[PDB]
């Protein structure tokens, strides 16, 4: 695979975001780092996709809501950055106050 | 030209008379004092004010008065008070705390304090700053509960083991001069600062002091190497030659002695009785007695912090295999039984609001969370505010006195309790710059940095590969103090006065700075920083009540805490 | 048939302890008010005070009981227990400082039993 | 009073005529004998024997016969027996096997196993306790080889390489005096003991003897550098003057002679010959009949052991890889395809089980597995019980016999074909305190603790942050002897008597514990404990049937084996 | 996130589980680290759930039985420990004999 | 679980490979990491299933085809080789030229 340091972190992401969709298909509301998981792998995912930095910014404030997640979960995320390799290479997406 | 406040402190951090909510929890800290000069605040970055010229002096080589480092802008949280100050750094120790910059065109700058070509910057600007923990109930077990310990904010480890040996996951003991030896050769490599304790028990007083002399900072009385007068006797006659501090696990069986014969056999000797409330282990029921008397410096341990629904159901199985206890021996179980008592954890949680129990440690890997000490201090606060109410003592409806007592428990008391407070346990000016920053949302949960000697040894920060350090995952990780040889001089090796005097250091090859481990033997719980109260503490020993002043001190467990599922993965 | 890894097939057979060696049983008292358990290898004479039983008794012995298990004395409880002898040099130092020596030495002992008020001695 | 047996075996772990299943293997071994008085059994934790006063004496100094470590009731395994003592360690090394306590009213006590103030418990009742596995062809190429053998039970890695170089992908090979001092300076990093083998090949002497002066502690002839008479020639004159072993893979295409030409030239002198099957490597079809040598000392490498119906399918392609070698080139697959025979994998087995196979060794990550020396040896044992019975020898319906013969051919045997039994390879007082515990669930298959100069090196432990060390996951991680300086302690570099009188430790600035390399030229066949056998071996070169005392030696592949699907994740 | 180290090693266990749990889904009897992984995942979830410790005490005896796993593995398991945030703090679950 | 290290690092090939099939599920042809992942985890999960050495040489070229992947990445691997736990003890597969 030749996996770089960077692979082999990420993937921790995406296990966390897997991890939190379990816990909020069954209905739990999620906590601060369910939250930025599943947000951060979304991005992480979208950009394998192929959309666009631009795409990203906007979309990553539509993931999760506030009825999603545990009273002051929205407060304490002010910003989610992620970098992932785009078609046109690695690039950083920030999504400012993700959940509303 | 006025700012508003809410913009001042989005800007710069709070400032006099307002307030910060510590994590989660109903507890309000409100600043006291402000160092600053109000236009000539400190600050870092692009078209900033610590620039050369400006805020930042071009003139002075590092000797002239500049510093190392400067933390801008922090909100200490301190036994010495809760303000707004600019931390100074130089040779890895706290030498100014007031005003940074450059006298040259600023007013107010404390004189020592200026900001110079060799001043590193660290923005503390909306962060809480701490001591680092200082946590004295360490069981050397699991190399992995350094940084455990490192991610809640714990910059010193006092304690015993060479790993995971039975001796060690019961006791906080590293045997005898060569597993000393062994274990301080071992402590060159872990980025936290360490005291080791020899084992307290003999009745010939050359086995026991002979530890002292190879290199241990202490000693522990232990129940599981016998807890009897003798053991108890020896050890205290060597602390006081020694000056070094002895940590008692006492007779839980009361196999020798009750209470009152260990107290006889102390002889108002000074001593730290670990765990006093007695899950941990000691005299049954009636342990925490000990805490009501002035020669005994008394801590907790975690586990039973604060009294919620589920902690009685976790002890018995933790207890059972920490002390190597076995489940079809009648009398094991009913030892084990013995030491688990709503009753006295409900009272311990009051008697740590009321100043009678002085200090918090962890119990690490030998029924004690490694990287909780910090945390279940402030869950142990707010529950007592929320049952309790807003101590007496405060004013402006702001919880500064309840903050003062708590953050006192785990920074200053264990210091001055293991003799080793001139030179950690405090942000105050001279002593070594182990420093925790907190952003106020994960203040008490989870660390920012983690500053070692005047270093970052550890850091919640994100990807390696990435453009900036913000992206995602953000997780603790161990920073450049850690390093190389930079581990050598950011970390503190407290050792006996007896061993250093010896030369053990350069017999064993040790390059950690050496820590002296002094004034242990004259003082009592009067020292105690805002938990100083002593009091005849009366345990009821067929329904284990524990009264004070006449009152039965009990309260109810929690089902909820701050400072828990909304932060944590698992 | 069924294999349960790392499993003991033990030998028949009892195993004898303390094999040879004197056993004494005496009745012990508890007079205090809170629970005293005691171990299989303290000199038996140097138990806590509160604990009332001929004294002389527990010189030089210990309980018979298997290494590592205790006798439970709950409050106000009075017992039958069995003693064994100590084997060894048949030294004891330290404990609570009634023996530093041999065992032999009954009289001082008892002496040092009677002044710190270890209940049952003559 | 009397305790009935299971019981016993319960609380202190099985005693005389007791059987203990081998993991999940039909292999049963029975206790011999047991040192301790019945009563006086020491034992560690809350209310136990081990208190001052006790079973732990109060009066002597560590100097005073009082040790540093006790292993509590440990089962031992060893070529010396099977049977239950307490293990005292102290300096880094067993001192005592036998009964350990206070003498001062405990009866039986060995004179120097004294528990005293100085002394650290490590409870091993309930547990096997070998000696570290000696493995003595280990090629280095990957650091994280180490925690690998380490988890298998392993402690000592003889071997060669630099990382993954061609020549050490293929070779047990440091080459020069410049490759093996960069190597023994890696050394100072390596949580494991270690020895280094040079570049057995030249035609002069002294290409070949600076090697030794620099640092290596033996010689590797392989036919990848040229197994050539005249470079086996040299490096046994070498050998000769220096006490150092060489190890031999010889010259599979039969290009400048046969089996007897290598014999020839080898001339009665002492050799280990690797991999003597041949899948690994040697004159194809025939190398095998090296073991009938009274002069050659004989290994198998893993990846053969034992013979199962997927061996054969795996070899080709993991060959290939190895040794450089080019599917394209008809005549690299026809060499290849020389070294894979059922024939002699089949033979392979029962000449272990014969004693005429004296030691296992991995091959580690060149045709060989790092963590599973240990475990093939006792799937081998196993294997071998069910095809050819209990061996005659057997007595009580144990196969003690059969256990011993297997423990000896990754203990004592390697550490005397290597020069380092003085030091290594058995439980026996004098020697280094390399011990592995193992529940007998996991024998053989994941080590519990393994102990390294007498400290605990690597375990299989839980949670760092738990209130105690069991909760999940448990898994192998590096302990504090394997942390800062206690690194350099608890680990032995061997070196050639030659580079240790020039000072290379000292020039290299070799912090380790120091080895003598000595007594490899002067043994033979005869003093593989164990595994002594010579006789003809006979391989037929059309049908590659194997003949011994004028028997084919063949048995079938297994489908299935223990010690394999029960305990792995993958 | 501000993962912490035990939130880090924790992630493991999780994914243990859910590879344990496909093997049983084919059909699979789960080996001794398998149901161990399930067991543990199972408490930490639980505890993510808000049940109590005595609950999952009790539950954890119920969630694989003898012939969900190979021969010896129900006498190998004497008990499975585990830590995990409850609503009110960290705390530890120790199932006895989860498997009879 | 007594998880030594390989245990630990082969988790990380289960999880690539679980990646790797959701962004194969949502329609991306694979790239030259993802496609060696899910191969594999094929591979050691066929031998947790008893499947032969043999057996696992063959499967192995008929788990993704070119069509499955993105251009040049058949090119790209020679050869796959794992190492698992069979009935019989560890045993490595290789599997040649996997994608025609
Ligand atoms: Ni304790
Ligand atoms: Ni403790
Ligand atoms: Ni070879
Ligand atoms: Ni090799």
């Amino acid at each position: 695979m030749h996996l770089n340091p960077a692979e082999k972190e990420k993937l921790q992401i995406f296990l966390a975001s897997e991890l939190a969709l379990k816990r909020k298909a069954r209905g739990l509301k999620l906590n601060y780092p369910e939250a930025v998981a599943i947000i951060t792998s979304f991005i992480m995912e979208g950009a394998r996709d192929g959309k666009t930095v631009a795409m990203l910014m906007e979309e990553g404030k539509h993931v999760l809501t506030r009825d999603d997640v545990m009273e002051g979960v929205p407060e304490m995320i002010d910003d989610i950055q992620a970098e992932a390799t785009f078609p046109d290479g690695t690039k950083l997406v920030t999504v400012h106050n993700p959940i509303s | 030209m006025k700012i508003n406040r809410q913009q001042y402190a989005e800007s710069y951090g709070p400032t006099v008379g307002d307030q910060v909510r510590l994590a989660d929890t109903d507890l309000w800290i409100e600043v006291e004092k402000d160092y600053t000069t109000y236009g000539d605040e400190a600050n870092f970055g692009g078209g900033k004010v610590l620039r050369e010229g400006m805020g930042e002096n071009g003139t002075y080589t590092r000797t002239e008065n500049v510093l190392d480092l400067l933390l801008t802008n922090a909100l200490i949280l301190d036994y010495t008070g809760i303000y707004k100050a600019d931390i100074g750094v130089k040779d890895g120790y706290i030498v100014g705390i007031g005003k940074g910059g450059n006298p040259d065109i600023m007013d107010g700058v404390t004189p020592n304090m200026i900001v110079g070509t060799a001043t590193e910057v660290i923005a503390a600007e909306g962060k809480i700053v701490t001591a680092g923990g200082i946590d004295t109930h360490v069981h050397f077990i699991n190399p992995d509960q350094v940084d455990v310990a490192l991610a809640n904010g714990i910059t010193t480890l006092f304690g015993g083991g060479t790993g995971p040996a039975e001796g060690s996951k019961a006791t906080t003991v590293t045997p005898g001069p060569w597993n000393i030896e062994k274990m301080l050769k071992s402590t060159e490599g872990l980025p936290i600062n360490v005291g080791i304790l020899g084992k307290g028990h003999g009745s010939s007083i050359a086995p026991i002091m002979e530890q002292i002399d190879a290199g241990a900072a202490g000693l522990k009385i232990h129940e599981d190497w016998g807890a009897t007068p003798a053991s108890i006797d020896r050890s205290l006659t060597v602390a006081d030659e020694a000056d070094v501090q002895v940590a008692i696990h006492s007779d839980t069986l009361n196999e020798a002695g009750f209470l009152e014969d260990t107290l006889r056999a102390i002889n108002g000797r000074v001593i730290h009785s670990f765990h006093v409330e007695g899950a941990g282990g000691g005299h049954a029921p009636d342990i925490m007695a000990m805490a009501g008397h002035p020669n005994v410096l008394p801590s907790s341990t975690n586990p039973t912090r604060p009294f919620t629904v589920n902690t009685i159901d976790e002890h018995l199985d933790m207890l059972m295999v920490c002390h190597h206890l076995k489940q079809n021996i009648p009398e094991d179980v009913a030892f084990a039984d013995s030491r688990i008592r709503p009753e006295t954890i409900a009272a311990e949680d009051i008697l740590h609001d009321l100043g009678i129990i002085s200090m918090m440690s962890t119990d690490a890997l030998a029924m004690g969370r490694a990287g909780e000490m910090v945390l279940r201090t402030w869950q142990t606060a707010d529950k007592m505010k929320k049952q309790r109410g807003p101590l007496a003592e405060e004013k402006n409806g702001s919880d500064n006195f309840r903050a003062k007592r708590y953050v006192s428990k785990y920074t200053i008391n264990p210091a001055i309790a293991q003799g080793i407070a001139h030179e950690v346990g405090s942000i105050e000016e001279g002593k070594f710059a182990d420093l925790v920053l907190w952003e106020p949302k994960f203040f008490g949960v989870k660390a920012d940095r983690v500053i070692k000697g005047g270093i970052i040894a550890y850091a919640q920060i994100g990807d390696p590969s990435a453009s900036i350090p913000t992206p995602q995952p953000v997780m603790g990780r161990r920073m450049y103090g850690t390093v190389g040889d930079l581990i050598h001089d950011t970390n503190i090796t407290f050792m006996s006065k007896s061993s250093i005097q010896q030369g053990v250091p350069a017999k064993l090859g040790l390059k950690r700075r050496i820590g002296t481990v002094k004034n242990c033997r004259n003082i009592g719980k009067k020292d105690m920083k805002w938990n100083d109260v002593t009091t005849d503490i009366d345990i009821n020993p067929e329904t284990y009540e524990v009264k004070v002043d006449g009152e039965v001190l009990t309260c109810e467990p929690v089902k909820e805490l701050p400072m828990a599922q909304r932060y944590f993965l698992f | 048939n069924y294999i349960v890894p790392g499993e003991y097939r033990v030998a028949e057979g009892e195993i004898e302890i303390n094999a040879g060696r004197e056993k004494t049983t005496i009745r012990v008292s508890n007079t205090g008010d809170r629970p005293i358990q005691v171990g299989s290898h303290i000199h038996f004479v140097e138990v806590n005070k509160e604990l009332l039983f001929d004294r002389a008794e527990g010189i030089g012995r210990r309980l018979n009981i298997p290494s590592g298990t205790a006798a439970r004395f709950e409050p106000g409880e009075e017992m039958e227990v069995e003693l064994t002898e100590l084997g060894g040099n048949r030294e004891v130092f330290g404990i609570s400082d009634l023996t530093n020596g041999s065992v032999d030495n009954k009289e001082l002992i008892l002496q040092r039993a009677k002044e710190l008020g270890y209940k049952g001695v003559e």
